[PDB]
């Protein structure tokens, strides 16, 4: 008995009975059932207007004709003759050789057909099983995303992504599969690997309600950051001088930005997202450089060279974004820049976050130095920077944007549209960048006015306050649990009962009616079904107020057991039978007889 | 003399615990073999085994005993331990002094299948059988006599002759009366005379806190929730993150479950000895030193209390 | 387990080692290894609390078969639901299986019973009996069995006068 997850159909799905371009949604199952052979073949592809490599399937006789062409149409825009079609051009790949079913599936560029043709006896639709076997796998490799069928009384179904059951007779053939996310019965058997459960209670997935809405609460500040200024500034200073510019109280919308010069040195260390717009930090502390060709590879985290060592460098913990590009006509000059200078001398080594201001000449020598003459340089060398100079001498413009992302108790975020704000719902939140699911209230804490986040002594935040409302709200989990499955048997019966653990009757029914349970299979839930326990809620059966001793123990002293009007049962269990002895001042019980018993 | 029956039956999911309902995070996971199983199964078993214990100790008797409503035994008071129908869940007095005195992410704490109701019911039904129907009621048919006899017999059981009890039986039917009544005194006044309870509980809550706590630890990674780390950087990136997430919080569940079965193990021990003293010393006279007691055991009383008697 | 890619390209050696370089190669190897010996760690640590467990039992039933096959126990409920007369074990695999034999009483009849004789203005005990009566007669019996006797010296001891005993009743004890 293999149990598989796989693309399947999913049992007791609607399927259209039936020229419509149906979508190819990753797997679709086709069965034809005539004999008139109006059917012929299918066409796959994206577009389908010659301009991709669509796929053509044409079956005329008995054996299939596999192209792949670029055509405009085929034959389908009193059947005596045609053989002209329309359309067979540009064929770059080529193939030949009742209840006809068929599963096409497209995945890693392989084209898989499994075929199966059962001549069933009759034409009603039938009731039955019948696997289908892998007819031939294309590694043509190409896109199909929509398909039409190809004409001269069938079924269409879309695949899913499922877990199913198969049990394989002797002779490796697939009998009788079972699903297993159909019915709580189909759960517990894929569960215990078998087609027969036994008596008993059994533990399964767990439910929890999935969240309604999704809303963004974010502090209104729409300035724009003045990003481009500094990204647009005329002249930067020397790269020993570099200009610290801090950016705060505006809108991080520098996605723009991208188009606007011609990045080719575009590094991210720390955090690199193309759609960096949700991230809100606090810090950006933007850096202007001015340096060479051949450095820029000098400008990473744990990088050690000249400009390390005397005139920049990066911490090894480093968060942010790196971006250069050419200047080689507003950084140039055609005798020589020589404004751009460099620190190349000096009796320590920088650190992270460090600036060079002293410009005194650089001792080189053991006799103390003054002035010029013995070996004494000065730790100062202005760029040459000439037109006529090499890639890697050409001078280069560098930004350097670093970031402090530790939630968000600050300003400066993304473009992002606010939203209303919901009570009481379990709804996915994202309060000024700290992101995460749960039921909104109100709260009477006493926060001082410069908290802004709240702990629990698991440290786990509990309440939170959007600046646009400055209104204090705790963060209260939507509700979860585990479920258990109560059954007779197999042998006996077919009915069962589920227990969700731990929940309120009122709130899995609110959860239920409004379709937001994950264990999307519904028990039908009729009238006076719904029994509520200390144990949990648990609609399977109806409450007796009889006393029986336990055959199913639930918890809290309640038992379920299936008697006969054959149902599931709930009672109390009861502890045996009573007797009083008859105890008195003067009275003595003698036995006048025995049994000679034997147990194992 | 108290003695630990139980534990709180606990049960985790795996997959919310590891992975914080992110589909990425899952399917990683689902490569790491049938772990999350096993963990399960060992929940299950350890639970069932806790119901197995209670079950085993108290429920040793056949059926349900009720005294005579008029309950003079020959100058016995037996006040205290019988339960008294003048308030809810009909619990003894002492009964009323044990329980008066002891006292999120992916963690159920399930009930126990018998509620203390149950469990109280099974203690007055043995020693209503103690009191009324002697030890006979634990080999057999349960067979009335006057409770004076029955002590005589108790004496003679350990070889002294019956005629002191009916020489001395206003003398130590007070000693007994006193002696019961010094224990309510001796349990109030002393604060820790339930200390063993109150250690099992104090180790599962530590365990349990244990467990949440380390969902904080970042493992060497960028941050501690998934989350963030899913909205911040490309899968490829994110996966050796998302990888060192899950080692680190899988080592922490599979020590959480070792400890929880070395604990369920001793309890399981505990629970037999339990169960052992209370079919010998309580259904009948035991004449093994230092087991029912300090000196030449006469008779035993069962009290119920919370995970232990 | 030992199918299962523990994060890495595959799950068999060969293909990893001929598909890749040396060192990525080296580092699959190594989380293979990890998830293994992880593997095999987890089995034996089940095994050995399992073992501890066995032994348990294994001990409890070398003690059953040392008190109740080879003697009779005075133990309640040690060897069997009832007072223990005998007990024989069967070999069964990787267990053993008592046949333990009680005595169990029936046939309850109830009497009105007297802690003590007054015959000669002295007090009377049974020396092992019960004094039963059947209404008008007056009887020393077993405990465990009925079985009348009539009541006389030998029968009794005498210990007091007749003042002390709560329930002492009348009755006259015949000499041999
Ligand atoms: C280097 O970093 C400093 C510090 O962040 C930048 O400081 C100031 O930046 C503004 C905007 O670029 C400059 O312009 C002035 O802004 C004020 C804003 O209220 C405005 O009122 C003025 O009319 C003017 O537009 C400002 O001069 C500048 N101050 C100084 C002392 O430099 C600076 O721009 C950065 N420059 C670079 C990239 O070299
Ligand atoms: C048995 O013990 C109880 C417990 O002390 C006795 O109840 C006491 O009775 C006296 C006399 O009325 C009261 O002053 C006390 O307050 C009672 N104690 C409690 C705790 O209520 C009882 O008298 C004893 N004898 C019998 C036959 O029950
Ligand atoms: C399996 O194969 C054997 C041998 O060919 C055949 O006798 C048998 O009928 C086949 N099918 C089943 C269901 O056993
Ligand atoms: C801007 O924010 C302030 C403070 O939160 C609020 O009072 C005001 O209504 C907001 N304005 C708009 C247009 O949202
Ligand atoms: C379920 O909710 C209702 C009202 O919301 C409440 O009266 C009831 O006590 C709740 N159930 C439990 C077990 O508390
Ligand atoms: C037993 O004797 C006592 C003596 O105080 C008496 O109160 C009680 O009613 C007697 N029991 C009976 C007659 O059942
Ligand atoms: C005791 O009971 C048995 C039934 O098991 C019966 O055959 C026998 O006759 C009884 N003894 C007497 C003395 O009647
Ligand atoms: C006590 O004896 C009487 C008659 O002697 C009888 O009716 C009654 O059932 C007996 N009590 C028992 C057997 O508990
Ligand atoms: C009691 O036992 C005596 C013993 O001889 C017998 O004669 C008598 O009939 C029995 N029954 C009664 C009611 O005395
Ligand atoms: C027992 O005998 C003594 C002595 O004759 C007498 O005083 C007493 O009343 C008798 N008791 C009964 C219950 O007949």
């Amino acid at each position: 008995l293999h149990l598989t997850q796989d693309l399947f159909l999913p049992f007791f799905s609607n399927v259209t009975w039936f020229n419509p371009v149906l979508p190819f949604n990753d797997g679709v199952y086709f069965a034809s059932t005539e004999k008139s052979n109006i059917i012929r073949g299918w066409i796959f592809g994206t577009t389908l207007d010659s301009k991709t490599q669509s796929l053509l399937i044409v079956n005329n006789a008995t054996n299939v004709f596999i192209k792949v062409c670029e055509f405009q149409f085929c034959n389908d825009p009193m059947e005596s003759e045609s053989g002209v079609y329309s359309s067979a051009n540009n064929c770059t790949f080529e193939y030949v050789s009742n209840l006809r079913e068929f599963v096409f599936k497209n995945i890693d560029g392989y084209f898989k057909i499994y075929s199966k043709h059962t001549p069933i006896i009759g034409r009603d639709f039938p009731q039955g099983f019948s696997a289908l076997e892998p007819l031939v796998d294309l590694p043509i490799g190409i896109n199909i995303t929509r398909f039409q069928t190809l004409l001269a009384d069938y079924y269409v179904g879309y695949l899913q992504p499922r877990t199913f059951l198969l049990k394989y007779n002797e002779n490796g053939t697939i009998t009788d599969a079972v699903d297993c996310a159909l019915d709580p019965l189909s759960e517990t058997k894929c569960t215990l690997k078998s087609f027969t459960v036994e008596k008993g209670i059994y533990q399964t997935s767990n439910f929890r309600v999935q969240p309604t809405e999704s809303i963004v609460r974010f502090p209104n500040v729409t300035n724009l950051c003045p990003f481009h200024e500094v990204f647009n500034a005329t002249r930067f200073a020397s790269v020993y001088a570099w200009n610290r510019t801090r950016i705060s109280n505006c809108v991080a919308d520098y996605s723009v930005l991208y188009n606007f010069a011609p990045f080719f040195a575009f590094k991210c260390y720390g955090v690199s997202p193309t759609k960096l717009n949700d991230l809100c930090f606090t810090n950006v502390y933007a850096d202007s450089f001015v340096i060479k060709g051949n450095e820029v590879s000098q400008i990473a985290p744990g990088q050690t060279g000249n400009i390390a060592d005397y005139n920049y460098k990066l911490p090894d913990d480093f968060t942010g974004c790196v971006i250069a590009w050419n200047s080689n006509k507003l950084d140039s000059k055609h005798s020589g820049n020589y404004d751009y200078w460099y620190r190349s001398f000096r009796k320590s080594k920088l650190k992270p976050f460090e600036r060079d201001i002293s410009t005194e000449i650089y001792q080189a020598g053991n006799k103390p130095c003054k002035g010029k003459g013995p070996n004494c340089y000065f730790p100062l060398q202005s760029y040459g920077f000439r037109p006529t100079y090499g890639v890697g001498h050409q001078p280069y413009r560098v930004v350097v944007l670093s970031f402090e992302l530790l939630h968000a108790p600050a300003t400066v975020c993304g473009p992002k549209k606010s939203t209303n704000l919901v009570k009481n719902k379990c709804v996915n939140f994202n309060f000024n960048g700290l992101t995460g699911t749960g039921v909104l209230t109100k709260s009477n804490k006493k926060f001082l006015p410069f908290q802004q986040f709240g702990r629990d002594i698991v440290d786990t935040t509990d309440a939170v306050r959007d600046p646009q409302t400055l209104e204090i709200l705790d963060i209260t989990p939507c509700s979860f649990g585990g479920v258990s499955v109560i059954t007779p048997g197999t042998n006996t019966s077919n009915q069962v009962a589920v227990l969700y653990q731990g929940v309120n009757c009122t709130e899995v029914s609110v959860a239920i009616h409004a379709d937001q349970l994950t264990p999307t299979w519904r028990v039908y839930s009729t009238g006076s079904n719904v029994f509520q326990t200390r144990a949990g809620c648990l609609i399977g059966a109806e409450y007796v107020n009889n006393s029986y001793e336990c055959d199913i123990p639930i918890g809290a002293g309640v038992c379920a057991s299936y008697q006969t009007s054959q149902s599931i049962i709930a009672y109390t269990m009861s502890l045996g039978a009573e007797n009083s002895v008859a105890y008195s001042n003067n009275s003595i019980a003698i036995p006048t007889n025995f049994t000679i018993s034997v147990t194992t | 003399e108290i003695l630990p029956v139980s534990m709180t039956k606990t049960s985790v999911d795996c997959t919310m615990y590891i992975c914080g309902d992110s589909t990425e995070c899952s399917n990683l996971l689902l490569q790491y073999g049938s772990f999350c199983t096993q963990l399960k199964r060992a929940l299950t078993g350890i639970a069932v085994e806790q119901d197995k214990n209670t079950q085993e100790v108290f429920a040793q008797v056949k059926q349900i005993y009720k005294t005579p409503p008029i309950k003079y035994f020959g100058g016995f008071n037996f006040s205290q331990i019988l339960p008294d129908p003048s308030k809810p869940s009909k619990r003894s007095p002492i009964e009323d002094l044990l329980f008066n005195k002891v006292t999120f992410n992916g963690l159920t704490v399930l009930p126990p299948l018998l509620t203390d109701e149950m469990i109280a019911q099974y203690t007055s039904a043995l020693l209503a059988g103690t009191i009324t129907s002697g030890w006979t009621f634990g080999a057999g048919p349960a067979l009335q006599i006057p409770f004076p006899m029955q002590m005589a017999y108790r004496f003679n059981g350990i070889g002294v002759t019956q005629n002191v009890l009916y020489e001395n039986q206003k003398l130590i039917a007070n000693q007994f009366n006193s002696a019961i009544g010094k224990i309510q005194d001796s349990l109030f006044s002393t604060p820790s005379a339930l200390g063993k309870l109150q250690d099992v509980v104090n180790h599962n809550a530590q365990a349990l806190n244990t467990l949440v706590k380390q969902l904080s630890s970042k493992f060497g990674a960028i941050s501690s929730v998934l989350n963030d780390i899913l909205s911040r950087l490309d899968p490829p990136e994110a996966e050796v993150q998302i990888d060192r997430l899950i080692t680190g919080r899988l080592q922490s569940l599979q020590t959480y479950v070792t400890q929880q079965l070395i604990r369920a193990a001793e309890i399981r021990a505990s629970a037999n000895l339990a169960a052992t003293k209370m079919s010998e010393c309580v259904l009948g006279q035991s004449k093994r030193v230092d087991f029912c007691g300090k000196g030449y055991h006469l008779m035993s009383f069962p009290q119920s209390a919370p995970h232990g008697v | 387990q030992l199918s299962s890619k523990f994060g890495a390209i595959s799950s068999v050696l060969n293909d990893i080692l001929s598909r890749l370089d040396p060192p990525e190669a080296e580092v699959q190897i190594d989380r293979l290894i990890t998830g293994r010996l992880q593997s095999l760690q987890t089995y034996v640590t089940q095994q050995l609390i399992r073992a501890a467990e066995i032994r348990a039992s294994a001990n409890l039933a070398a003690t059953k078969m040392s008190e109740c096959v080879l003697g009779q126990s005075k133990r309640v409920d040690f060897c069997g639901k009832g007072y223990h007369l005998m007990s024989f074990p069967q070999s069964a695999p990787h267990g053993v299986v008592f046949l333990h034999v009680t005595y169990v009483p029936a046939q309850e009849k109830n009497f009105t019973t007297a802690p003590a004789i007054c015959h000669d203005g002295k007090a009377h005990f049974p020396r092992e009996g019960v004094f039963v009566s059947n209404g008008t007669h007056w009887f020393v019996t077993q405990r465990n069995f009925y079985e009348p006797q009539i009541i006389t010296t030998d029968n009794t001891f005498v210990s007091g006068n007749c003042d002390v005993v709560i329930g002492i009743v009348n009755n006259t004890v015949y000499d041999p």
